[PDB]
């Protein structure tokens, strides 16, 4: 899977 | 005067489709960065192969300096990936334990 990793939890 | 379009990981306008193409199937810390898939801002986007997915991490570029969040530091694309070549980004996510270790090149071996 791709998948955008944000900066919160 | 170094110039991201020299650099090895940096493969321009594809997608990511295509960085799939390059990402599937190895090790964690295989990473390159494209062009993020908007042009607002010029963007860029990091793309990180982790537990055998691909994680996409927004490189944002604001008054001539580059980072994953607020503030950004680096006055580079390049500056920034020698960075977590050494220093996880668990910096940018504690959840997010990996270096920028295996650099996949766009160029030919010869």
């Amino acid at each position: 899977k791709d998948s955008y990793v944000g900066d919160e939890a | 005067n170094m110039s991201l379009q020299d650099a090895e990981w940096y493969w321009g306008d594809i997608s990511r489709e295509e960085v799939n193409e390059k990402l599937r199937d190895t090790a964690d810390g295989t990473f390159l960065v494209r062009d993020a898939s908007t042009k607002m801002h010029g963007d860029y986007t990091l793309t990180l192969r982790k537990g055998g997915n691909n994680k996409l991490i927004k490189i944002f570029h604001r008054d001539g300096k580059y980072g994953f969040s607020d503030p950004l530091t680096f006055s580079s694309v390049v500056e920034l990936i020698n960075h977590y070549r050494n220093e996880s980004l668990a910096q940018y996510n504690p959840k997010l334990d990996v270096k920028l270790l295996y650099p996949v090149s766009k160029y030919q071996q010869d």
